[PDB]
């Protein structure tokens, strides 16, 4: 494969009001 | 069990003869007892009642387990035999030749010229082989591992490469 | 001393040159097997000169040529003890390896990796000679584990075979369990005597030597495959027949007995160890011979014969007769290697068939293989004045004229009768009667390499025992006065076994069918020890590895009680701190609470 | 030490000023030249250590570790340049800079004469190590692996910082030479029980001690090959080296404070050896192998005998080269099949005959075949623990058996049997891969001819 | 000096520079040169310091 | 010769003169003559050539002499400068004593091989000497630990001296 | 989902360069990388370093200690003194408590 990088599901963990 | 009743009886007959052979060793003595054992199978050959026939099979298998040889004879190259898989270390897949250095290939100019025709023949046939399997397979996939033959001239039986080019049983 | 010391080293340096030429790509890859065979032949000649000097005057010396490492008060040097045991064993091992290598040149001819095969056979021998000449326990340990690894690589020669990989790993497993005792002996000797050198151990002569010697007995049990750690030797039959010839006659399996022989100055003074080894050998010789009576693989019968003969050597150790045990090591090497080579001749001619039930009628079809097989069998069963009679017969008469466990003596005698019985089986089924092999007859024993290699071991199996007994110096008081019935016990129980074995063999011809006895099954299935123990021990240990060691602890409990609990607590506290209404009214109301408790509870205003 | 510190720093200008296509050639060549000159550190004396200045000194303990560290840098460069080929040029130079800076912190850590200078560098190695794992690892879990590595270490280090500063206050110095002469005994008290724990827990986590080891299999499985090489070969040995030095001032309290940790190591080594028998991941198997080997080192350091200290020193060097080799061997398979599943690709001795020789040699050293230095180290430890208590030979014996079982199981499963049919991209071993393997095993086997230079200060 | 081979002096110079700095440190640590009980002696006719 | 016969003593050699009682030729006699002709002579000349080149370039090396300094008993507490020298001296003596025990062990092992089956009675002096030296070495250095020092050695001696004094008081 | 580049195929260095050493795609750089690894790794560090280590001068004075011990045993046995005394330090320089 190739190196994993954050996708949208991962990025949305940090888009909310709180963690 | 996916084996019919007939298959089970025939399999038991063969297995019983082989274990009988291990006990007897001597060929004349084995012949005498193999015939008596055959006579017993012939005794119920015409039993038309499946319930009784199945019951006869159960007892026969029970008797075989009691009488089986603890160390039966095995053909050397048969599973469990003393030469089973003895030569797997020498079987090398044919795709290993694509990695040969050109100087290695130059030593066999005629062999690698022929090999190219087979690889050419493999590429040309592939598309038709996938197509044939698409048209003959019912919706919901196949139900058995059986594969079709070729239906036309110039067609090769689908999925043939790894059967045709498999390593020789005594490679090196 | 100049010639003696120079010659006994070239012997060892000679054997390594084919290894050096190989790994340095300076050789002539054409006929490497013949090069390796030639080197072994010349090393036998050079090793005879020091042996003659010892035979003449008993000249022995120690050579400490290189100082390797000093650990405070423990100096470790590369040392070679050229004594009684090294000077007799080295020419015998080389002579037998000379025949095996010549035999392998014909047996392994079609093998594509025959060059590697001969390289491993040479390393197998080199590590044995390091073991035999080692003068200190560390150098001995190098040879001890060298033969184990070489054994692993040769048993699993056909590495595509799952059964050969299981046998190869099984040999390591059982021999490593034995190696716990070896390490134990080293630790005790260093701690209590401050040495690993054989000289200092014997000069200090410890009295409380129960612990070190139990360690040595445990090590011998694994290497010589005594009861408890025995299954691996029959399983080691996976390897090519030349490996079995060398593995069983010299190299590995004899190292266990040799280790105990090297330490006879300690064991001769410890009666407790003698009692244990005697019982350990007696059960071993009886049990394995009991298993051979019903084996049908020709190599497994001879494999079980070796275990039975090793048990006999362990009995000899147990009766404080270290030199007779050594003599049996030497004489046994000749006819046991020949027997394996004769079976290889049969197996080859019958297209890799090894089951005796599928042989027969070979007595005339293979005349030279038959003569060697009969001589080897008679030598094994102590026929008078064949090589096997000069060691085995003396051992039995010393056994029944000694202060001994009565059960071990009785077990040893019964196993001697069993030796004739399974020897009769091989001859009766392989050679006599009508042929039972396939129809396409390809019997052919006419290769000179096959004929010469067996021919040399055949002469050895006839005279080598006589020659050696008349040349070795006497180091005991042989027991020669005894009742007539104790004198001839070995001969008579052998004859009775032959007679009974013949009757049993003849009954197979009758047209009768019998259900097996529990005894018959017990013998055939090797006392169920491999069946039970090689499923129960692997299952319990492997299941505990996954269920408890890994999942329950490492993937769960060691995670839970620390990182997973700590991080959850922090997450909870973060939510309590930050879940606020953002209301001015609530924050300032909490300021009033803070100020009040500051004065009332904590008196911060005083 | 400036003859090594400065040229190590000069590797950074060299890498950044190199032509775009010569960064690997230049850095590899000149890091090998630095490795050559490190042999001058073997000017050791029977009585006195080699004390260069107020800041740096080198005795027989730090000298072999320094030589291991500087030898590893060229090997790590060779091992990485394949999977970093598609990397951006600047991000290739930043990768090399992280490795050079790690070597810099490491050679200063092993030669710091003052323990608070040792602490800072000992801690400084975290940053380059963490960045390598989390930036250039391949899987999602590399981020969690970074956090476990970071916070396991810091949980132990921060107490160590308090203890060292408290020790400097009461004793007046943390210079290791001064501590040798001004050391006073530690008398029982709850105050000293926790001074002892603070001084030893930071190093126990690095080894790691069984129970506190969970960070290690995570980090290895996620690190890039070069990260795994330095992690196993050197960074684990920071725990051992630190313990061998600090135990000087913990006597005689070490007599009874050692018991809980000897029990964890003696039993832990059997537990982690048995875990290897059921591992499905080849890198994870090697990681758990390190825990079992480093358990012996912890026991040897804690029983505090001349033979045990010699054994620990040899074990650390021998393990460093062997575990680094095993990770490199497993990586070469991974670069082909792109999975770490051990059972995925079988029967490889048929397809890669010479790489199967390396697998054999690496396994033999891992099971401690005599006379390898793996066996010398493991044997010396077993001799000393036997005198500590005879019954320990039972646990030592069993571990030796299980160690052989999983070492040869790894060899048999991957190299023997039948090859996997559908895997058809097993290309012939590259020269780079074969040279990488030989640069591990040849020095490891050469050291058997002259083992005194890796036996430490008590030789 | 070449346009391809000037970067190859950095590490060698760094070693030489570090070597030089290492010896200068020894010039600061001569408080006991020829004063230890074990090695204190008389200077040879031409010698100025037992070590430098 | 090469070493000192006092440090490594060898009892005088006694070789029985040949007493052949057989008409047959002795194989060892002729092989010995062949070995001298084919191996010893060529090897001897090659060595004499090398010994000629060495004689043309004769140079010397010396065994270091270590002056004695005050031991740890004379050092003030926490005086590192005096402690360092006493500590280094004690370390040097520790290594030398280790090699003393090696010499006595080497004598013991050489005697055991030389005397053969009679070693038990003919190596009583070597055994006794070995037993005494190992007692002295054990008293000095045993149980000091990996972090041994002159201080720990002194503390161990004082403890031993105290015990001997108290028993003497009981007498 | 999103707009993403597909996972690129595997590059076999042998396809373009059958003589590849596995170091670089450029054959000239690939040869030089191999040369420095082998010359500096094997010819220098391993061969010269091994030779340097073999001829280290009396590493940690083990030989001097053996020569010195010989001197002491020769002296002590000639003069009838014990080979080694149990007391490391002269008991006259010690002042026991009590
Ligand atoms: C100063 C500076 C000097 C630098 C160092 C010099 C040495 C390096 C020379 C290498 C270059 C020479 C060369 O070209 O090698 C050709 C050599 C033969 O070429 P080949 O015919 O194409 O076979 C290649 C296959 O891999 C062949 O595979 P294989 O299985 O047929 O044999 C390879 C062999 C690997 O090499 C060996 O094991 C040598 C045998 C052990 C001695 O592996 C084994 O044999 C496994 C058996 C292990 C035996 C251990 C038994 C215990 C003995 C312990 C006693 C030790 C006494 C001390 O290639 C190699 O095998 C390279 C191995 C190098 C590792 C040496 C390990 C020594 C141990
Ligand atoms: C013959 C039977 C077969 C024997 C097996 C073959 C092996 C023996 C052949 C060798 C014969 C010659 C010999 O032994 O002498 C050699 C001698 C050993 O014998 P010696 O100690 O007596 O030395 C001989 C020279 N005199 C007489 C002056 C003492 O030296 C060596 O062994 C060299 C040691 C090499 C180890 C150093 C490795 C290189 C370091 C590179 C740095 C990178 C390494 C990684 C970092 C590791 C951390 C430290
Ligand atoms: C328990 C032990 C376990 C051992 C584990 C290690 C095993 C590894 C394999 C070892 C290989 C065999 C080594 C033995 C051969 C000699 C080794 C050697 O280098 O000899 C050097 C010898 C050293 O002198 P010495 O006092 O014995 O000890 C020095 C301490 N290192 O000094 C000399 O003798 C000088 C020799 C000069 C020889 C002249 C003849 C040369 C002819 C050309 C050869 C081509
Ligand atoms: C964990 C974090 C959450 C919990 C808070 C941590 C702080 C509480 C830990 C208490 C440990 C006991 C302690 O602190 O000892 C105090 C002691 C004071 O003694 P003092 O008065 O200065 O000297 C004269 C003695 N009459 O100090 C001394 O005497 C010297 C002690 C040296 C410094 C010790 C540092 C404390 C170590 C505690 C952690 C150690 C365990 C680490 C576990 C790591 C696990 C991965
Ligand atoms: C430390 C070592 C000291 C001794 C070093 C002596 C070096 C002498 C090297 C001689 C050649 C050794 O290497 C090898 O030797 C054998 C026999 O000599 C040769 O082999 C030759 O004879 C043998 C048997 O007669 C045949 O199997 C082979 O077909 C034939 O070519 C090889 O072609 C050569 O490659
Ligand atoms: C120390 C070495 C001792 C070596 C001892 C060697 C064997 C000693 C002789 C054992 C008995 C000899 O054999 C004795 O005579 C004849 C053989 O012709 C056997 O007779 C048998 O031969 C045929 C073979 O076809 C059988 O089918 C038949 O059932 C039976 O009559 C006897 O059942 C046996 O008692
Ligand atoms: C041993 C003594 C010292 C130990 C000190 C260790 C301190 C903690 C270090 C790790 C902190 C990691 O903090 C966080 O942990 C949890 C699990 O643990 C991870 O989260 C992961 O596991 C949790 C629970 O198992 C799941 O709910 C979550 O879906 C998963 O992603 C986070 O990805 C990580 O960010
Ligand atoms: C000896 C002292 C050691 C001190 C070590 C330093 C402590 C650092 C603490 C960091 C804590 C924050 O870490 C936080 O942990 C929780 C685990 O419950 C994780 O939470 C994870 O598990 C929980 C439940 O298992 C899930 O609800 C959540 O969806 C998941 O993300 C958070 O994703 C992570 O952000
Ligand atoms: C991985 C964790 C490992 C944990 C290991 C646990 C080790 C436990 C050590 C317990 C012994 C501590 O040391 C002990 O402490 C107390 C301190 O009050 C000292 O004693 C002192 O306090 C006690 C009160 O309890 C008084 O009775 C005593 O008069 C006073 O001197 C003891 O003289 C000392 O022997
Ligand atoms: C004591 C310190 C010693 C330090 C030694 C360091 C060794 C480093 C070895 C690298 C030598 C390579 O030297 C090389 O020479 C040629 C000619 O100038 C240069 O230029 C070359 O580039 C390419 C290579 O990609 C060639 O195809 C082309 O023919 C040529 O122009 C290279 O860019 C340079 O890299």
């Amino acid at each position: 494969a190739r190196q994993w990088q954050p996708d949208v599901e991962w990025a949305e963990q940090y888009g909310g009001a709180v963690m | 069990a996916y084996l019919t009743h007939q298959q089970k009886v025939l399999r038991l007959y063969k297995r019983a003869l082989r274990h009988l052979e291990s006990w007897c060793i001597h060929r004349d003595k084995y012949r005498y007892f193999a015939c008596l054992l055959r006579a017993r199978f012939d005794e119920h050959k015409n039993e038309k009642d499946m319930v009784k026939a199945t019951q006869l099979l159960r007892e026969a298998e029970e008797e075989f387990w009691h009488g089986q040889h603890p160390q039966p004879y095995i053909f050397p190259e048969s599973p469990g035999g003393t030469s089973y898989e003895r030569y797997e270390c020498y079987k090398v897949p044919e795709w290993c030749l694509d990695d040969w250095h050109p100087s290695e290939k130059a030593m066999y100019p005629d062999y690698f010229a022929k090999r190219e025709q087979w690889k050419k023949l493999r590429r040309e046939s592939w598309e038709r082989e996938v197509k044939q399997l698409q048209e003959e397979t019912p919706v919901g996939g196949p139900r058995t591992e059986a594969l079709p033959p070729a239906r036309k001239q110039g067609d090769l039986p689908p999925l043939w490469w790894h059967i045709v080019t498999r390593p020789r049983e005594r490679p090196m | 001393m100049n010639m003696f010391s120079s010659l006994s080293l070239v012997t060892l340096l000679l054997l390594t040159m084919p290894i050096m030429m190989m790994s340095f790509n300076t050789y002539k890859p054409s006929n490497y097997p013949l090069y390796v065979k030639t080197a072994i032949s010349y090393a036998f000649i050079t090793s005879m000169i020091p042996t003659m000097m010892f035979i003449h005057s008993g000249q022995e010396l120690i050579i400490s040529n290189w100082h390797w490492l000093t650990i405070q008060t423990l100096k470790l040097s590369l040392s070679f003890k050229m004594d009684y045991f090294s000077m007799m064993f080295i020419p015998v091992a080389l002579f037998v390896t000379w025949s095996i290598m010549e035999f392998s040149m014909w047996y392994m001819y079609s093998d594509p990796n025959i060059n590697k095969f001969f390289k491993y056979l040479l390393l197998f021998l080199i590590t044995m000679l390091i073991l035999v000449t080692a003068n200190n326990l560390f150098q001995l340990f190098i040879g001890w584990e060298g033969v184990g690894i070489m054994s692993f690589l040769l048993i699993g020669w056909w590495y595509g075979r799952a059964d050969a990989n299981t046998a190869a790993l099984q040999a390591i497993l059982y021999n490593r369990i034995g190696d716990i005792g070896f390490i134990l002996a080293m630790a005790w000797f260093l701690t209590n005597l401050n040495t690993w050198d054989l000289q200092q151990i014997f000069m200090l002569n410890p009295s409380d030597s129960n612990m070190p010697l139990i360690g040595l007995a445990l090590a011998a049990t694994g290497k010589s495959a005594q009861f408890g750690l025995h299954p691996w030797l029959p399983s080691a039959m996976e390897g090519p027949t030349p490996v079995s010839a060398l593995l069983h006659s010299s190299t590995m399996v004899v190292a266990g007995i040799f280790l105990l022989i090297r330490f006879y100055p300690l064991t001769e003074n410890n009666k407790y160890i003698q009692s244990i080894t005697l019982c350990l050998g007696a059960i071993t010789t009886l049990f394995t011979a009991m298993c051979a009576l019903t084996q049908n693989d020709i190599k497994k019968i001879i494999a079980f014969s070796t275990s039975s003969q090793l048990g006999l050597m362990m009995v000899t150790i147990g009766i404080n007769q270290p030199y007779l045990a050594f003599l049996h090591i030497c004489t046994h090497a000749f006819f046991k290697a020949m027997l394996f080579m004769c079976s290889g001749s049969i197996i080859h001619s019958l297209n890799d068939e090894q089951d005796i039930r599928k042989m027969g009628g070979l007595f005339k079809a293979m005349p030279f293989t038959t003569t060697a097989l009969i001589v080897g069998s008679l030598a094994l069963t102590g026929m008078p004045f064949l090589t096997g009679f000069y060691s085995k017969d003396l051992i039995i008469e010393a056994a029944n004229t000694s202060y001994t466990n009565a059960w071990a003596l009785l077990m040893t005698l019964i196993a001697t009768s069993f030796t004739a019985i399974y020897s009769t089986r091989i001859i009766f089924f392989a050679l006599l009667g009508q042929p039972r092999f396939p129809t396409l007859v390809n019997i052919n024993e006419n290769n000179p390499l096959l004929i010469n290699s067996i021919k040399r071991l055949l002469i050895g199996s006839l005279f080598a025992g006589y020659i050696i007994s008349n040349n070795i110096p006497p180091t005991t008081i042989p027991q020669m006065t005894m009742p007539y019935y104790l004198k001839t016990t070995a001969l008579i129980v052998t004859i009775l076994g032959f007679i009974l074995a013949l009757e049993i063999s003849n009954m197979t011809k009758n047209l009768k069918y019998h259900y097996p006895s529990n005894a018959f099954k017990f013998s055939t299935l090797l006392g169920y020890f491999p069946t039970i123990m090689h499923r129960l021990a692997p299952y319990m240990n492997l299941s505990m590895s996954q269920k408890s060691a890994s999942s329950l602890l490492d993937l769960i409990w060691l995670e839970a009680i620390l990182p997973k609990t700590i991080s959850l607590a922090q997450m909870k506290a973060s939510t309590l701190v930050t879940n606020q209404k953002g209301l001015i009214k609530l924050y300032f109301l909490s300021f009033l609470i803070t100020i009040l408790i500051s004065m009332i509870l904590f008196n911060f205003h005083e | 030490m400036l003859k090594y510190i400065i040229p190590t720093i000069m590797l950074m200008p060299l890498t950044w000023l190199s032509k775009n296509n010569m960064i690997w050639v230049n850095s590899t060549a000149h890091s090998l030249l630095i490795s050559f000159t490190s042999l001058l550190l073997m000017n050791q004396f029977g009585d006195n250590s080699l004390n260069f200045s107020l800041l740096f000194f080198s005795d027989s303990l730090s000298t072999p570790l320094l030589i291991l560290t500087m030898w590893l840098l060229p090997l790590m460069l060779m091992a990485s340049q394949h999977h970093l080929s598609k990397e951006n040029l600047t991000r290739k130079k930043l990768f090399i800079t992280m490795l050079i800076s790690l070597q810099l912190f490491l050679i200063m850590t092993f030669t710091a004469m003052e323990l608070i200078l040792f602490y800072i560098l000992f801690e400084a190695t975290l940053v380059p190590t963490l960045i390598i794992i989390t930036r250039w690892g391949n899987q999602t879990e590399r981020l969690n692996a970074g956090l476990y590595f970071l916070f396991y270490t810091l949980a132990g280090s921060l107490p160590l910082l308090v203890a060292l500063i408290y020790i400097q206050n009461t004793v007046g110095s943390l210079n290791f030479l001064m501590l040798q002469y001004w050391v006073q005994p530690v008398h029982n008290s709850w105050s000293n029980v926790f001074m002892w724990l603070a001084c030893m827990m930071a190093f126990m986590v690095k080894m790691p001690l069984y129970g506190l080891h969970l960070w290690l299999p995570k980090a290895h499985v996620e690190a890039p090959i070069a990260g795994s090489m330095v992690l196993a070969a050197v960074l684990l040995k920071l725990g051992g080296y630190g313990m061998l030095r600090i135990t000087l001032i913990l006597n005689p309290m070490t007599d009874f404070m050692a018991y809980p940790f000897i029990m964890l190591s003696l039993w832990g080594m059997i537990m982690t050896s048995s875990i290897c028998l059921r591992q499905t991941d080849l890198k994870s198997l090697i990681a758990y192998s390190s825990v079992s080997h480093m358990a012996l080192v912890i026991v040897a350091i804690l029983i505090q005998t001349p033979w045990s200290y010699m054994g620990a020193t040899a074990l650390m060097i021998a393990h460093g080269l062997t575990s680094s080799m095993l990770f490199c061997l497993a990586n070469s398979n991974y670069e082909r099949i792109h999975s770490r599943t051990m059972i995925l690709a079988r029967g490889l001795q048929t397809l890669l005959p010479l790489m199967a020789t390396w697998w054999l040699l690496a396994s033999l050293t891992n099971l401690a075949l005599p006379p390898t230095i793996n066996l010398i180290g493991e044997l010396f430890v077993v001799m000393s623990t036997f005198s500590w208590s005879n019954i320990t030979i039972i646990l030592m014996g069993v571990n030796m058996v299980i160690t052989a079982l999983y070492s040869l199981y790894m060899l048999i499963m991957t190299q023997r049997g039948k090859y996997t049919y559908h895997i058809n991209n097993i290309s012939p071993s590259f020269t780079r891969e074969n040279a990488l393997m030989s640069l591990h095993i040849l020095p490891l086997l050469l050291l058997t001819l002259n083992p005194k230079i890796i036996l430490g200060p008590l030789y | 000096v070449v346009r391809d081979h000037w970067v190859h002096v950095l590490v060698p110079m760094g070693f030489v520079f570090g070597y030089y700095l290492d010896r200068k440190n020894d010039e600061k640590l001569t408080a006991f040169r020829n004063k230890s009980l074990l090695y204190k002696r008389e200077l040879k006719p031409n010698e100025e310091v037992t070590w430098k | 010769d090469s070493w000192d016969k006092d440090v490594y003593p060898e009892p005088p050699r006694r070789t029985p003169a040949p007493s052949p009682q057989t008409s047959l030729p002795n194989p060892i006699t002729y092989l010995t003559k062949a070995f001298d002709l084919l191996v010893d002579r060529p090897v001897t000349l090659v060595r004499e050539f090398i010994e000629r080149q060495h004689a043309k370039n004769k140079y010397y090396y010396y065994h270091r002499e270590f002056r004695r300094v005050p031991d740890i008993t004379e050092c003030q507490e926490k005086d590192v400068l005096c402690m360092f020298e006493a500590e280094m001296q004690w370390r040097r003596d520790y290594k030398v004593d280790q090699e003393i025990v090696n010499i006595i062990q080497e004598r013991l092992k050489a005697c055991q091989q030389r005397e053969g089956e009679s070693h038990r009675q003919n190596c009583a002096k070597e055994l006794e000497q070995f037993t005494q030296v190992v007692k002295a070495y054990q008293d000095r250095y045993h149980d000091l630990g990996a972090h041994y020092s002159a201080r720990k050695c002194l503390a161990k001696q004082k403890q031993r001296m105290l015990a001997e004094r108290k028993a003497a008081k009981e007498a | 989902r999103w707009q993403e580049d597909p996972e690129p195929e595997d590059e076999n260095l042998y396809e373009k360069n059958p003589d590849s050493h596995g170091y670089d795609k450029d054959p000239a750089v690939d040869i030089w990388n191999m040369r420095v690894v082998f010359f500096f790794g094997f010819s220098i560090v391993l061969v010269l370093g091994s030779t340097f280590v073999a001829y280290l001068p009396d590493y940690r004075m083990q030989e001097w200690a053996r020569r010195e011990a010989e001197r002491l045993v020769k002296y002590r046995e000639a003069h009838g003194l014990p080979i080694m005394e149990s007391n490391c330090f002269d008991p006259s320089k010690i002042q026991l408590p009590e």
